[PDB]
């Protein structure tokens, strides 16, 4: 059987306040997790302070 | 090849191709004389399988001259592929087997039942014309 | 340009102090109000006869 | 293979790829929907009655005929009309309380038909295909520009516009012909 | 099968069997009078495709009595593989069962065009 | 094949793996459905051949091409796959009113008899020359890295790309025709 | 499109069709008028190779009039998995393609004997019926 380790990557599209994301598991093999991340694009029309 | 004949009026009997499953193997019983006669035997209660090379009649008529046997592959999966599972040679095998054997059938059969469709309906044809 | 600015939570009530020197989680007035620890400013629940 | 397409019209798919410059994904159908998909329709009808109003050689109509009422001599003015004009000569045509006036005489009573040259509006769905990319290119520019500045989807929109209104104008030159030298013989 | 017919005067027909790509369908008109009648359609002048598994006709059904539907499969790979790459069962799944498709067909649709001439004579 | 092309090849997904990699990431391996690359990708593709085939070319204009009416009602359909219609040496009045061929200049939709057009017919992407298909290919990975991941570096490279595949369709273009300006101008 | 003939008198010859190795390709010199006579060529005395896709031939012909070319591939299989080795993307490849040849033979023989006896039934079975249905329900 397949076991081992790697990154993978995918794609996300869409606005900050609507998407969302889950996982989900139900087969019999082990499963671990470390870290995450994300990139986006930002734009402002006022500086702060 | 994949097409066979026999003459009647033989307890043991062998088959020369190879297959997939037992079920794939089918085996009829042949009168020439009679194109609306030639019925198809069953498994259990007409014959069971001695050696996997093997065949024997359980029940045998006297009306009959020719037994016919042929194989027929069915165009099913076989194997199946899901996640969490292991792979196998034996799979990889088979798989790729199945087409390749249903590629000698079709060669062989269907040219040869060409024929009796063909003049089947002509024979309707003919009949209809005048009658 | 444009400058900004933004309030993280009200907790705080109310104060008489001149405004110079108040904080910015406390306001003018409050009347039938519950801050709660979570939630923010809701409405006072009712009574029972 | 191909890209045999699932159910498609001229309208979903433009509004699509306007909605493909901010980089949102594909809707189904357009009952219902968030602001955007409200937000977008607007800009595309302006944009494509501000482009259809130009006058172009398959617009322009020289002969037609306008019929007057028969119980009071008068005639409407629709909404669909966008230049009316007179072939050879000066005009002075303008609308007043939904009729037609004439200030040359200062009056809004006609007797009879009256022939002048006038513009149509058409439906989006059956302009030539590059006036469409075209009015689909103008609109996406300002709707990324009045909701979302993004500096790189900018910088590329001009550079592809230019080249479009290039084509749109060897296009229009080829219906004509336009040759100088006719209406001349002698010996 | 790979092989059905259907009467005429209708706007909309079903798609049973099973296929891997929209290009694979083939659509054509019977006239039962004259073999010579028959036509074959093309995709965007004639029909359209509403879901997987529906078809909108947008010809006139005059002269012609029996529509006919059936499957050929193309000859290009479907799955490609490469060092490096995502692995799972699907893909195993269609590039075994293009290769299945092409021979059923090409065994059984000449014999089951036999069985409908010769059944409906 | 390591010398020579692989056997039994398919365009679009090489195409798609192509624009994929302008983004930095590898193969997709199916051409699926679910996935969200793919269904963005295949839209800008299309798009793009398009827009590209509507410029007109040596090879794509049919200069005597026969239109016939039906016989019910005297009209003539407009179908989807139409890009230009105009005449052949005069002024045209043409386009679409309704899903018909409508002449402005009778102001009529009433043909009669078969008439004699110029038009120009839509291709399957895998018909196409090489150039074509590779000039396509560099316009529409552009767009994709345009509009749906920036990167800095992708860019300043394929505008040169582009230039010089612009060129070579050119002289591709001007070859076909030899264009003699003489044309049978003789006398003693 | 695995079967190809050409008129005979010429020097070189194209292919047009694909191939896993160079021992599939047959070549045959027919005779349209008795074919009893047919002749198979061999490589190395009769025919070479040129480039990948071009062939030369090295004999006479005279007697014949036509010359054929087409595939045949084998049945033996190439790869062969084994337990503990390492899985590799060229050994499916292989294997998806051979199948997939196999296939197209095949298809390409059958179709060739089905169509003529196919179509001869079906256009006889259908005259007869109109001609038979409208005759008798005309008189009746």
């Amino acid at each position: 059987t397949n076991i081992g380790d790697g990154q993978y990557r995918f794609a996300m599209n869409g606005n900050a306040l609507t998407t969302s994301l889950t996982l989900e598991s139900n087969y019999p093999t082990p499963v671990s997790i470390v870290g995450c991340g994300w990139e986006a694009s930002y734009a402002k029309k006022a500086r702060s302070v | 090849s994949t097409i066979t004949q026999f003459p009647s009026g033989n307890t043991q009997y062998r088959i020369e191709f190879d297959y997939l499953a037992r079920t794939f193997v089918v085996v009829t019983l042949v009168n020439s004389s009679n194109p609306t006669l030639n019925r198809v035997l069953e498994v259990g209660r007409d014959y069971r399988f001695l050696n996997p090379t093997m065949i024997e009649m359980l029940v045998d008529q006297s009306g009959f001259d020719i037994v016919r046997i042929h194989r027929q592959t069915g165009t099913d999966l076989v194997v199946d592929f899901r996640n969490g599972s292991v792979l196998t040679a034996s799979d990889l095998t088979n798989s790729e087997l199945q087409a390749i054997h249903i590629a000698e059938e079709g060669r062989d059969q269907t040219v040869d039942l060409a024929k009796e469709y063909a003049d089947a309906a002509g024979s309707s044809a003919g009949n209809a014309k005048d009658s | 340009p444009l400058i900004t600015q933004s309030i993280k939570n009200l907790k705080g009530g109310i104060s008489q102090q001149p405004d110079i020197l108040r904080f910015s989680d406390q306001g003018e007035s409050q009347v039938n109000c519950w801050s709660s620890e979570s939630d923010g400013l809701q409405k006072r629940p009712p009574t029972v006869f | 293979a191909q890209y045999i397409p699932l159910n498609a019209n001229d309208d979903l798919d433009a509004i699509n790829d306007m909605l493909a410059a901010i980089g949102e994904p594909a809707v189904l159908q357009l009952d219902e929907g968030n602001a955007d998909v409200s937000n977008a329709q607007r800009i595309l009808h302006r944009v494509n009655r501000q482009v259809q109003a130009k006058g172009w050689n398959f617009n322009i109509n020289e002969a037609a005929v306008l019929t007057p009422d028969v119980q009071d001599n008068r005639i409407r003015f629709l909404p669909s009309y966008l230049r009316v004009m007179t072939a050879g000569a000066t005009s002075y045509y303008s609308n007043m309380g939904g009729y037609l006036y004439d200030l040359s005489t200062q009056s809004t009573t006609f007797t009879d038909p009256i022939t002048v040259e006038l513009v149509e509006m058409k439906p989006f769905s059956e302009m030539p295909v590059v006036f469409r990319d075209y009015i689909v290119t103008k609109a996406s520019r300002e709707f990324n520009a009045k909701f979302f500045g993004s500096p790189e989807s900018e910088l590329y929109l001009r550079e592809q516009e230019a080249e479009l209104y290039q084509q749109v104008m060897e296009y229009e030159m080829d219906t004509g012909r336009y040759n100088m030298m006719s209406d001349i013989g002698r010996d």
